[PDB]
């Protein structure tokens, strides 16, 4: 887009010559009695405004790079040139001029010939091995008891990477969560969970009104198990994250399709952790989540008293 | 307060602070998850590993790359990369810092919006901006007109740029880059009696590629020289740490860039894609393009590549054309440096998309302000 700057305002307003120097990421005017005396350690921006019959002005933008100027100075000169052109409705013709190789036109701007002098303003520029974590110390039995007791102090349940949780214990977790009022996050990554676990979790999502986050990554849930989970989504308006990636087997093209169809029938889920294989559903999913997330933005704008 | 610059690529994240001359954090753009080969009690409560730490365990984990061929295709894992970049690598609270992101040429429109949405909804940045990678490289080289060859780990683009802006109809994308080259060197090292076929081996062959490969000026000649002399051969100490030798593989590997058939791709070589890209442009700007060929990205680091490019393009171009290849020593970080300069400019304050402007417009604001 087009940008303002006190010097832009002054640019090309009449026929003549204007010289600015790049000084610490700003465009600074050169005193008119120093015109044509270029610091070889610096970078400059020159605008030649020529007048023509229309009353309209002709514009030629030159950025001059001294041999010892720093990368921030030549980059800024270049960018400021583009910005100045844009501000001038794109009508300037841009010229790169390097010390010792300046164009005849540019050299011609300087009646007495341009000079070089040494120096200038200073640049504006200013392990691990194998999993070293103590294991998940979460107590499976105790925690299940708390979810059953509807324990107010229990909001986060992380059973990640815990060895030998019976499948009936995980199914029990899902059953207890049906009536629990306090657990907002539940994850069971890499606990060897399979379809029975996912089926029970699916039923639970139809009833539970509090769970925000569900993570079942890195288990052995099939496409059928994953499908059943998302088939619960239209009966759910509280879950916002479902992470399902890295199951032991690819879900299958047909399933990916049935899945995005369900994602389009829920306006609440904001994140779906799954890398789609087919591009059709991949983009449908990305768009569905983007749609649902924009609903958050809009109600955040409306609840803004107006 | 200080702005952040994050340059996210297929293989590497480059991140740091606006106003710095170089990125402060460079790490692999990867997320690692356990293999289903038993419960890794060692992971604790973690569901995955990110960046360097996931790399350390590349033998224990299955690694996923949320950016493919320069395009973000896994938005959830990309959230992980970005969280890890802010909180672990740069140690900043993203809601205190304007953030500049980069995107690939020809980035689909929905992706730009999604990037905008995630920065504001998930990270609550106060302001952000998205800039085209190749353009930032051209700006870091002190130019508003030129044709960039950007080659990284996942993708190679030729990006012609005039008076500040890319010419999208002339952009070409070649899905051939440093990871393919690493994989190919693994192969031809295996041809002469060495075992390298993934993980601790893919990463070490990458190091071999970076340290010993080079682009031959005349390829058929270099092959003949290689047979005779031995003056080209060099050796390399493994970590284990046996010592191996390597010869014509030094330049066969990146020859693939000029001869994609070496790995069964039908595509033309990068010299030819550069040419085709210039030829899709207005006649009146082709001279400027030919005279400002700017190399960007890690796969343009091979010694010899600029000369080889100069030679190949001369043979393609009208006889009377001035041709020049620019190959800055810091071109591994050109994109990031260009972003650092841009976000530092006194005119850049008004270019940010602010939280308020996003709140009112939604993410499609990105097509109007980041342009
Ligand atoms: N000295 C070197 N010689 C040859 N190749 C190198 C050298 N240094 C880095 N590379 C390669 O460059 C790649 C990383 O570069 P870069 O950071 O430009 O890629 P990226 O931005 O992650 O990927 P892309 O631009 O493809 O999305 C790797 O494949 C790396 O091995
Ligand atoms: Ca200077
Ligand atoms: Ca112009
Ligand atoms: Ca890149």
């Amino acid at each position: 887009m087009v940008v303002e700057h006190p010097e832009f305002l002054k640019a090309g307003k009449e026929p003549g010559l204007q010289i600015w120097r790049v000084e610490k990421f700003d465009l600074v005017p050169v005193p008119t009695n120093l015109y044509g005396d270029f610091f070889t350690g610096d970078a400059y921006v020159i605008l030649k405004t020529v007048q023509l019959r229309n009353g309209n002005l002709q514009y030629d933008l030159h950025y001059w790079l001294g041999n010892e100027c720093s990368q921030d100075e030549s980059g800024a000169a270049a960018i400021f040139t583009v910005q100045l052109d844009d501000y001038l409705n794109g009508r300037a013709v841009q010229h790169r001029e390097v010390q010792g190789f300046e164009s005849a036109t540019f050299l011609g701007y300087f009646k007495s010939g341009l000079k070089y002098k040494k120096g200038g303003v200073a640049s504006g520029f200013g392990y691990k091995p194998v999993p070293d974590e103590e294991p998940n110390s979460t107590d499976v039995e105790e925690t299940l008891e708390r979810i059953k007791n509807n324990d107010p102090k229990l909001e986060e349940v992380n059973l990640n990477n815990i060895r030998n949780i019976p499948i009936p214990t995980l199914k029990a977790y899902a059953e207890a969560l049906k009536e629990n009022s306090y657990v907002k996050k539940f994850s069971i990554v890499g606990t060897r969970s399979n379809d029975p676990v996912a089926y029970a979790l699916a039923e639970m999502l139809k009833e539970n009104k509090v769970l925000k986050t569900l993570n079942v990554e890195s288990n052995f849930i099939s496409g059928a198990g994953i499908l059943r989970l998302v088939e619960a989504l239209p009966y759910n308006t509280s879950l916002v994250e479902m992470k399902i990636d890295n199951q032991s087997q690819p879900l299958g093209n047909k399933v990916e399709m049935e899945i995005v169809s369900m994602l389009e029938k829920n306006a609440t889920l904001l994140k779906f952790g799954y890398h789609f294989t087919q591009q059709g559903p991949r983009l449908r999913a990305s768009n569905a989540m983007m749609n649902n997330n924009d609903l958050v933005r809009k109600r955040r704008l409306a609840d803004l008293t107006g | 307060t200080t702005a952040l610059v994050c340059d996210n690529g297929s293989g590497l994240v480059k991140a740091g602070f606006a106003g710095d001359d170089a990125p402060r954090a460079v790490f692999p753009s990867i997320v690692g998850r356990p293999r289903h080969q038993g419960v890794m009690v060692g992971m604790g409560q973690k569901d995955s590993y990110v960046g360097d730490e996931a790399q350390s365990k590349r033998g224990i984990l299955t690694l996923k790359y949320p950016i493919e061929h320069g395009i973000i295709t896994n938005w959830d894992d990309m959230e992980k990369i970005w969280h890890h970049t802010f909180y672990n690598e740069l140690r900043v609270a993203p809601e205190e810092h304007p953030t500049l992101l980069t995107e690939a040429p020809l980035n689909p429109k929905a992706n730009r919006e999604k990037m905008t949405q995630i920065m504001f909804e998930t990270f609550n940045v106060p302001a952000m901006y998205v800039a085209i990678q190749a353009v930032l490289s051209l700006y870091a080289s002190g130019r508003t007109t030129g044709i960039v060859l950007d080659s990284g780990d996942g993708v190679t683009h030729n990006v012609p740029i005039y008076e500040g802006y890319a010419l999208p109809h002339a952009i070409m994308r070649l899905d051939l880059a440093g990871r393919d080259l690493t994989d190919y060197l693994m192969k031809i090292l295996t041809e002469r009696g060495y075992s390298f076929v993934t993980t601790a081996e893919r990463e070490i062959v990458r190091d071999i590629k970076e340290k010993l490969c080079y682009v031959a000026l005349d390829f058929e000649n270099e092959m003949a020289t290689a047979a005779s002399s031995s003056s080209l051969e060099k050796s390399y100490e493994l970590p284990d740490g046996q010592v191996i030798t390597i010869g014509n593989e030094r330049f066969r590997c990146p020859e693939t860039l000029f001869q994609p058939s070496f790995i069964g791709m039908e595509s033309a070589g990068i010299h030819e894609t550069t040419y085709n890209s210039i030829m899709k442009c207005d006649i009146d700007i082709r001279k400027d393009l030919y005279a400002n060929n700017v190399m960007s990205g890690g796969t343009t680091m091979y010694p010899g590549i600029a000369d080889r490019m100069q030679k190949e393009i001369t043979a393609l171009a009208p006889s009377t054309m001035k041709i020049k290849i620019i190959a800055p020593p810091e071109r591994k970080y050109s994109v990031w440096i260009g972003g650092s300069i841009l976000a530092s400019l006194s005119t850049f304050q008004q270019m940010w998309i602010t939280k308020q402007e996003y709140d009112e417009a939604g993410p499609s604001i990105v097509h109007r302000k980041c342009f």
